[PDB]
């Protein structure tokens, strides 16, 4: 059987399953840092599972076939358009921010489910708790509105209040001039349109809010570019962080049961991401909603439940 | 009656199992076949009814109503497929399912032999109608129209349920044959007055009586075309059928209690015709015309003579056909210009000649032009009213004059004059619309040829 | 292999299918036998056949 | 009926009117609730002892037992309310409305 | 709460109700009520928050008061008869106390406020259990003692319940409070028929339980607790909205749905006893319940409200947990009108 | 409670021994067919709610739905028929035992009965 109250009664215990290397590690940094490479190295050396940054189409990758869906059907927002016209009149910026928050929430639920069902640790390239720095950068640059910020805060409260924070937070500090240099060398025009004040706002949010907040929960490791280049010393520093003042020691079998029941149900994870707060940016009319939902239903392996789609080669439907 | 009931319940699975592009074809063809089969019910008797079984029976009053219902279903399918082109297959099938369910309930309503089963079905017709209105209506006011329709009908009909169960406890039976053979006079007492009120008020609300009629313009204007067609042609006639049936047990109290309802009916007939004279909306004009004609039918039932019942039956059938046709014509105009205002589209005779002919014929039948069955029913009601009293002729003549005035006013306003210059999308009439009008109008003239088929049991 | 992740109901649960069919067949044969016994007992008690 | 039964029933009525008329504290209402069961105990044992219903003598004990269960339940709810709001006042139980 | 502790508390609630239903001794009936309440409080407080704590406190206070009044009635009856068996009560004062206590337990007006308050306080599963089972027990006691019920008191409380339920439901916009006021009205109908035919009381109880189970399980499936939350369900699973609309039509008492059968049978049965004004008023007042059911049906299925942007991700994902007997509850609550004469089997 | 407590009633007995002398329902009873129809509707609703093909998927499950409904409907119909037969039996026995309360009245023809005539005009 899949995990449930009967499995709990029979004796499946997360505490027994864990192997004391089951750590949640999140790597953070400004735009265009080495956090992806450092996270991959940490996951490889420690034997943990790597979770690349949850962009658009992450939910597409986790469901159906791994192939991404049409942007009209998955996200309805554009990072390139956010770079091109940040002060758009169709709410693209906040649509993108809210969709990316929901994607990060879903990825965190996926990572927690993997850790609780396997005991193997995970390394996320960014988490729920680091997502608001882009919200503050957007607000301080005039891209979004105070109502957008308030809606974001409501959803973040009622959603992220329910999960366990990371064991280890690894922050890679790179100065803004170096960030701009690397962006220019990369050569992508959309990110070359990023202003320096936007990059400074993200760093200000990271240094002033996220890092002080995560210090109370557990320990925070900060590295420069040179230190982040040498990942062996990073893994050595991780392996000797024997202290753990987070809620994980306080977690018990019943609390783990509740958490696992939550994280194995993806519709309950995203329950409050769609609350009836009618912001003009995110609200979608009845007619457009109906048209897009019909199109998604018309998608190849999406009309019925996964085991019941005959047009993708599912057989024995009449006895299933 | 099972040979007609089962094919409808088989229209249901056929509709849900047919292909996505064959739903309209299948539904229309098999509705026409069921209508042809139901034509066999017109072979009635002169002495008694057709007692098929313990549950269903047919009479000279039920048979034309069943034929009209079965004939109206395919026409509603044609109009619906006009206005529901872009819908999804599931929602098209749901619309056809609502229409089929409504037809099944109406068939069992007209053929139910017990007052309680008749009540259950005649109240069951509310759900498909309400769903159709409040789901597939176009404007915002469909929700309020559905609320008005539902609550008027239920406020009328709940005391009817109480009265019916009381009568079953009192006499032992609600079978129509038994209550006809074992009927006793209703003594003049307050209890009997309120029993009479319960029954008659249920059916007067369904009719509607003048003053209890606002739900009718609200619902008939705001419903989709199939909803408008079934609301006017058939659903208004449940009140007349019920009032004719239930007045067996209400004598002689009907002689004394009919004065307020006769006064309301005659004066409100005048008032609704006068309203029709000054209506800025076409659908509202047709709805108020329906109210006037049903007022005449109420007068016929209340005066309650063999000549008045025949006129009432004839007028009910004729009004069903004529009002359905008028609604279809107005709907074609609306599908052109997307507005219900009467003065927006003019010169439609010089833009669409054959539709002008259809408008002329429908408006000539709407006013009583001899020898149409509309006139036959109106004239029989007028003669019975003249025997009742000799000033009813004054009120009836005034009503006929105003009816001719507003019918020809509607025709002249929509069809004659000069076309609106800026309306440049009046495409030529479709074969489907032309065939819809022909199928509305030819049976009316054939019924003129054979009029004893719609004169009821008293013939 | 369309799905990146194996569906929970990808393959029929043969144990449940067999139990379902067996339960349906058992209920039907039990109903037939019960009706036959009921008819026989009714006839015997009423002295018909 | 003797006047003793009248006094016991009057005590029950007084304790019932005390419960139904809150002032501020939830504890005072709990004490009113405990008085009602005390009066019920006394009335039951007076009725049983007078009539020599021998097998019914155990009924007041069961009555006391379930009085204890009710008192325990009420005290548990009171500690939860006090933890949430800082006081046992009944004015704080106003989040839910009719 | 541990799953084992939760299931043992559910079993204790059920055991208290079953003790009430199978006992022949007034002391054992009281013990069953006490056991039910004691095990029922933690079920309400299962998800700890101030609203749940407040709802459990209000429920405990009301039920403790009702149990105290019930025991006083039992003792007064014993004083004047020396009888512990549950039969016709031998003292009118004891009968009045018993009627008041059982009405307070059921939530009949004017003892109704705790019903909407507690139901809004507790979760959907807890509200489902509350309404269903906690109406199931006191009604069995009332049916046992029906032959001594004062018709005037019972019918007054029943008409008050119907009126109050209609009006409160008219005002409410939260789904749980709507359900609570609907429950108050249905209890009014059942107790109105109670002094004439306990069989009709049982029939109404069964139909109400079926409709309430279907409705609450549809709400749990759709995870909707407000009107606007339920307005997003057409863009995720349009089938659930349609089933909910048909169930709402059934609850409002429209023919030929299963909600018409109890009202029909009760009107008929009361008319047999020469009651006309009461059935007519009861039938007319149910139009209020139908109005707010129809208001709920407009928002969720008959009109398409605006949705949000994360509904796309919700589309990508699938509902995991399967409701037990939801299709059966949907069918039984809408399509069993042609099976009406089975109430004789219920007899 | 009319028939609750009728003498000789065994508690918690769905069908007593005296019900065996009644004709059992025919297996093609329209009420049994309607119970099977309810089972089929439940199966279709199950497929629709779980997002399987409504008519095709879960044929074994739909068969189980229909079979369970027909089974329980058969036993329910037997109990209903037994209760109605019992009611008629009791009513007839009481009428037989109380002739002074249920007297036979002499039948008068309509030639002897005088009824007031109310003209309609
Ligand atoms: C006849 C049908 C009439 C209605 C539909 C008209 C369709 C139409 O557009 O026609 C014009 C059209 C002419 O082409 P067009 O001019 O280019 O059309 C463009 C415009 O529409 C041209 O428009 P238009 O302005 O030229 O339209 C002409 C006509 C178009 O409109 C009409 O024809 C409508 C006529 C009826 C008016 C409304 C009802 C009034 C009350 C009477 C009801 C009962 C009538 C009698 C019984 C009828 C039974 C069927 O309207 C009028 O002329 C106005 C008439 C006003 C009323 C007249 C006075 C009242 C009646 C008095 C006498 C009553 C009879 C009893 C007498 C008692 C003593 C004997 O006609 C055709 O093409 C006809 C072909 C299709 C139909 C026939 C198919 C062939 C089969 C025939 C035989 C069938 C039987 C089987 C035989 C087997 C061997
Ligand atoms: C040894 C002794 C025997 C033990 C038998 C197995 C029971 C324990 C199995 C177990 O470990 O379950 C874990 C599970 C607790 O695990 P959890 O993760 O803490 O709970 C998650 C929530 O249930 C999450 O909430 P949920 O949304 O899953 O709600 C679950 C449940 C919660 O609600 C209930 O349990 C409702 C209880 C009955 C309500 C009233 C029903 C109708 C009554 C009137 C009938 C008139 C005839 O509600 C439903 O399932 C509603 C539909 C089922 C009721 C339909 C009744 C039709 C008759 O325990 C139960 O589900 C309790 C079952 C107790 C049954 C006792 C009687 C047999
Ligand atoms: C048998 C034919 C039907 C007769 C009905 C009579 C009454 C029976 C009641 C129970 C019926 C069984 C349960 C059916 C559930 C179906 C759910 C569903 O998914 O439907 C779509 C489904 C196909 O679509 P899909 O692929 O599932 O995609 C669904 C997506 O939502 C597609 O995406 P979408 O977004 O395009 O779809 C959205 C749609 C999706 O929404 C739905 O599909 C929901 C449909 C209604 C919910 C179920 C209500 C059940 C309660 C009883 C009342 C039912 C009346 C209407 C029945 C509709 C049946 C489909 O929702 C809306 O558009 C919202 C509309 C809201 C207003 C209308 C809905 C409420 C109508 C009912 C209330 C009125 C009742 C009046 C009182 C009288 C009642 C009798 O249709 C079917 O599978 C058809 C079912 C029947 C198949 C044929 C069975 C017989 C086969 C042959 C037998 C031969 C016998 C032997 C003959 C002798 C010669 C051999
Ligand atoms: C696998 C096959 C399918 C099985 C599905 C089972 C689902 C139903 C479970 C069975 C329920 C009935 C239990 C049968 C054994 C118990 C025997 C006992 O309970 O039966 C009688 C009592 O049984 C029930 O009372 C009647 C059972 C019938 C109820 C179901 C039909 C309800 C009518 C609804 C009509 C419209 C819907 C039609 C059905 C779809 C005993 O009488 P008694 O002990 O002295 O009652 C004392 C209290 N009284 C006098 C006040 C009544
Ligand atoms: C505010 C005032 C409301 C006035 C309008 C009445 C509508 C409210 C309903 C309240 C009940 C009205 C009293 C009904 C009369 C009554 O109860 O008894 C009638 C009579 C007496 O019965 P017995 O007790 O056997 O007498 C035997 C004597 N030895 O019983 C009967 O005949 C059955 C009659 C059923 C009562 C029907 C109620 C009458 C209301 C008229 C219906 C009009 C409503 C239509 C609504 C139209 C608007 C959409
Ligand atoms: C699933 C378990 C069994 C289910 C029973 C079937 C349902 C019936 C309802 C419950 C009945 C339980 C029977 C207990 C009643 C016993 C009464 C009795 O007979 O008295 C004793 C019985 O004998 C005993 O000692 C029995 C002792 C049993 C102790 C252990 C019982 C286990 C209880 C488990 C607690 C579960 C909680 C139940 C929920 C609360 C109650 C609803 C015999 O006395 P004698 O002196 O022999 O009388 C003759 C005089 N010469
Ligand atoms: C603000 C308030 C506004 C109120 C508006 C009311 C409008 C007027 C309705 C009636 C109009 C005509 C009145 C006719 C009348 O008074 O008839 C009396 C009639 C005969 O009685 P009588 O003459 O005494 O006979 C004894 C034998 N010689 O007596 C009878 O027939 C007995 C009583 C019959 C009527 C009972 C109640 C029904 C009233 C008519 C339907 C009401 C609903 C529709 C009206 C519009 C509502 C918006
Ligand atoms: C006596 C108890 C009666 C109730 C038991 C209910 C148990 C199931 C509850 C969950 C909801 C219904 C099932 C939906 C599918 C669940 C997932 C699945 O694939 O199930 C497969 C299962 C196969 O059946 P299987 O379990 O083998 O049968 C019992 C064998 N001993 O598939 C099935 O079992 C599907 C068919 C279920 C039975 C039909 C539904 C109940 C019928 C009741 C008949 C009486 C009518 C009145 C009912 C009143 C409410 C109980
Ligand atoms: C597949 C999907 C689910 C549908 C399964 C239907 C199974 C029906 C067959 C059951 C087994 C046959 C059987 O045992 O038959 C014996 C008996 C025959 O009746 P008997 O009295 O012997 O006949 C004498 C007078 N003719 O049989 C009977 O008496 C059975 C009749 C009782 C009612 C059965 C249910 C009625 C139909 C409900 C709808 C189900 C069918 C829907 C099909 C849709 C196909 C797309
Ligand atoms: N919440 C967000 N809002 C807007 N843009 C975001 C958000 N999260 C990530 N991005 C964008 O996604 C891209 C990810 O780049 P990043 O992974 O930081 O580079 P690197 O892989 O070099 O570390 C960046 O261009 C960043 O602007």
């Amino acid at each position: 059987l899949q995990y449930g109250p009967l499995a709990f009664v029979l004796g499946e215990r997360t505490t027994r399953k864990l192997t004391e290397t089951s750590k949640v590690i999140t790597v953070d940094g400004n735009i265009c840092s080495g956090k992806g490479r450092l996270a991959r190295e940490i996951a490889e050396k420690l034997g943990l599972r790597h979770f690349p940054e949850a962009g658009i189409h992450y939910a597409d990758s986790t469901t159906g076939d791994g192939k991404p869906l049409d942007v009209q059907l998955s996200g309805n927002c554009s990072l390139e358009k956010f770079y091109d016209d940040p002060k758009s009149n169709d709410g693209n910026s906040y649509r993108l921010q809210s969709w990316l928050y929901a994607s990060r929430l879903l990825q965190y639920a996926d990572a927690l489910e993997h850790l609780l069902s396997t005991g193997q640790g995970v390394v996320l390239e960014r988490s729920i708790y680091s997502d608001f720095v882009f919200l503050e950068a957007m607000y301080r640059q005039g891209f979004i509105r105070k109502q957008c910020v308030e809606h974001y805060n409501e959803v973040k409260k009622v959603t992220a209040c329910e999960y366990l924070p990371p064991h280890v937070v690894v922050y890679v500090d790179v100065p803004v001039p170096e960030i701009q240099s690397r962006i220019q060398k990369k050569g992508n025009p959309h990110e070359m349109k990023i202003t320096a004040a936007y990059l400074q706002d993200i760093e200000n949010a990271y240094k002033k809010t996220f890092l002080p907040e995560m210090s109370e929960k557990c320990e925070v490791l900060q590295y420069s570019a040179r230190e982040a280049e040498d990942a062996e010393k990073v893994v050595e520093d991780i392996e000797y962080l024997k202290c753990d003042k987070g809620p994980w020691p306080d977690q018990d079998d019943r609390t783990f049961h509740r958490l696992r029941m939550l994280v194995q149900n993806k519709l309950e994870v995203l329950n409050y991401t769609t609350i009836p707060v009618y912001l003009p940016e995110i609200t979608i009319g009845a007619h457009q909603s109906d048209r897009v939902f019909q199109k998604f239903t018309e998608l190849p392996g999406r009309k019925y439940s996964p085991g019941y789609n005959e047009d993708v080669g599912d057989k024995w439907i009449w006895l299933k | 009656m099972l040979k007609i009931i089962i094919p409808t319940t088989m229209l249901l699975p056929m509709t849900w199992m047919s292909k996505h592009n064959m739903i309209w074809i299948n539904a229309t063809v098999h509705s026409l076949l069921i209508s042809l089969i139901s034509l066999s019910l017109l072979n009635q008797l002169g002495e008694n009814s057709l007692n098929f079984s313990l549950t269903f029976f047919s009479d000279s009053l039920s048979a034309p109503l069943l034929v009209l219902t079965t004939w109206l279903l395919p026409l509603m399918l044609m109009a619906s497929q006009s206005h529901l082109s872009k819908e999804t297959t599931t929602r098209k099938k749901l619309y056809i399912t609502m229409l089929i369910l409504l037809q099944l309930f109406l068939i069992m309503t007209f053929t139910a032999t017990e007052l309680i089963l008749f009540y259950i079905l005649f109240e069951a017709t509310l759900v498909p109608t309400l769903i159709i209105i409040t789901r597939w209506g176009n404007q915002t006011e469909r929700l309020n129209a559905g609320l008005y329709f539902l609550f008027y009908t239920l406020a009328g009909s709940l005391p009817l349920l109480v009265a019916l169960v009381y009568i079953q406890n009192t006499t032992g039976s609600l079978n129509f044959l038994i209550i006809h053979y074992w009927s006793h006079p209703l003594s003049n007492s307050w209890s009997n007055i309120f029993m009479w009120l319960a029954c008659i008020m249920a059916f007067m609300v369904k009719m509607p009586l003048y003053g209890l009629h606002l739900w009718l313009p609200k619902a008939h204007v705001e419903a989709p075309i199939a909803g408008s067609m079934v609301l006017a042609a058939v659903l208004l006639k449940l009140g007349g059928y019920g009032m004719m049936r239930i007045t067996t047990i209400l004598n002689p109290l009907t002689n004394y209690m009919a004065y307020p309802f006769l006064m309301l009916s005659m004066w409100g007939m005048i008032m609704t015709s006068s309203i029709c004279l000054r209506q800025t909306d076409l659908k509202s004009l047709i709805a108020y015309s329906s109210v006037s004609h049903m007022a005449l039918v109420i007068v016929a039932i209340m005066i309650q003579t063999p000549w008045s019942f025949m006129g009432a039956t004839a007028l009910m059938i004729a009004h069903g056909l004529t009002s359905s046709m008028l609604f279809c014509l107005a709907n074609t105009n609306y599908e052109r210009v997307h507005s219900r205002t009467m003065i927006l589209a003019r010169g439609l005779q010089t833009l669409l000649p054959l539709m002008a002919t259809w408008w002329l014929v429908a408006s000539l039948t709407n006013l009583a032009l001899p020898p149409s069955i509309n006139l036959i029913g109106e004239l029989f009601i007028i003669t019975a009213s003249f025997s009742w009293s000799n000033i009813t002729i004054i009120l009836m003549g005034m009503n006929m004059m105003i009816t001719a005035l507003y019918s020809l006013y509607m025709l002249i306003t929509t069809q004659r004059g000069k076309y609106t210059h800026h309306i440049n999308n009046i495409k030529p009439s479709f074969t489907r619309e032309n065939a819809l009008m022909a199928l509305h109008i030819l049976p009316l003239l054939l019924l003129t040829l054979n009029p004893k088929m719609i004169l009821g049991p008293l013939y | 292999k369309f799905y990146i992740r194996e569906p929970p109901h990808g393959s029929p649960d043969w144990l449940k299918v067999g139990l379902t069919l067996g339960t349906s067949v058992f209920l039907w044969i039990y109903l037939i036998k019960q009706h036959k016994e009921d008819v026989l007992e009714y006839k015997r008690r009423n002295g018909l056949e | 009926m003797p006047l003793v039964y009248m006094n016991i029933i009057m005590a029950f009525a007084i304790a019932l009117a005390g419960l139904l008329m809150y002032r501020s504290h939830l504890m005072s209402s709990l004490l009113c609730l405990e008085g009602m069961m005390l009066s019920l105990f006394i009335m039951s044992t007076l009725i049983i002892l007078n009539t020599h219903f021998t097998l019914a003598n155990m009924m007041p004990i069961i009555l006391l037992v379930f009085a204890a269960c009710e008192a325990a339940l009420g005290l548990s709810l009171l500690v939860m309310v006090s933890n949430t709001y800082g006081t046992d006042y009944v004015q704080n139980l106003n989040l839910l409305q009719c | 709460m541990n799953p084992i502790i939760y299931t043992t508390l559910i079993m204790t609630v059920m055991s208290g109700t079953m003790l009430v239903m199978i006992s022949s001794h007034w002391l054992l009936i009281w013990i069953g009520f006490e056991m039910n309440l004691l095990a029922m409080i933690p079920v309400l407080m299962k998800n700890f928050n101030p609203r749940a704590t407040e709802a459990a406190t209000k429920y405990f206070l009301t039920q403790a008061t009702a149990s105290m009044m019930l025991m006083m009635a039992i003792i007064i009856n014993l004083l004047y008869s020396g009888q512990w068996t549950i039969t016709k009560m031998f003292n009118p004062v004891a009968m009045t106390m018993m009627t008041m206590a059982l009405a307070m337990k059921l939530g009949l007006s004017p003892f109704h406020f705790w019903v909407p308050e507690v139901t809004q306080g507790i979760s959907l599963q807890a509200g489902l259990l509350l309404l269903t089972w906690q109406k199931l027990a006191p009604l069995s006691v009332l049916c046992q003692i029906s032959q001594s019920i004062n018709p005037n008191l019972m019918l007054t409380m029943a008409m008050l319940s119907i009126l109050i339920g209609g009006w409160g439901g008219l005002n409410q916009t939260q789904l749980r409070k709507i359900m609570a006021y609907s429950s108050i009205a249905h209890m009014g109908w059942m107790t109105a028929v109670l002094p004439y035919n306990t069989t009709m009381t049982i029939l109404n109880l069964l139909i109400y339980i079926t409709m309430t189970l279907a409705m609450f399980m549809l709400l749990i499936h759709s995870s909707a607790t407000t009107t606007l939350s339920l307005s997003h369900t057409w863009n995720k699973m349009p089938v659930i909205t349609s089933l909910m609309m048909v169930t709402l039509l059934s609850m409002g008492g429209l023919p030929p749905l299963s909600g018409f059968m109890p009202k029909w049978m009760i009107i008929q049965e009361m008319t047999k006893n020469e009651s006309i004004i009461m059935p007519t008023l009861m039938a007319m007042t149910a139009l209020l319940n139908l109005y707010f059911y129809m208001r709920l049906a407009y928002s969720s299925s008959l009109t398409m409200f605006p949705s949000t942007n994360n509904m796309k991700m919700k589309w990508q994902f699938e509902h995991t947990k399967q409701m037990k007997l939801l299709p059966t509850m949907i069918v039984l609550s809408t399509l069993v009108l042609p099976m009406t004469p089975a109430l004789s089997s219920l007899n | 409670t009319m028939m609750s407590g009728r003498p000789g009633r065994v508690p918690l007995q769905f069908l007593p021994n005296e019900a065996r002398s009644l004709p059992p329902p025919k297996l093609t009873d329209p009420r049994l067919v309607y119970m099977g129809f309810l089972g089929y509707c439940s199966g279709l609703i199950d497929n629709a709610i779980r997002r399987r093909p409504v008519v095709s998927a879960g044929l074994h499950r739909q068969l189980l739905y229909v079979t369970s409904f027909v089974f329980f409907g058969y036993y329910l119909l037997k109990r209903q028929d037994y209760m109605y037969a019992l009611r008629d039996h009791d009513m007839f026995a009481y009428v037989k035992s109380h002739p002074e309360d249920f007297p036979e009245k002499d039948k008068k023809t309509y030639g002897e009965i005088l009824e007031e005539f109310h003209p309609v005009r």
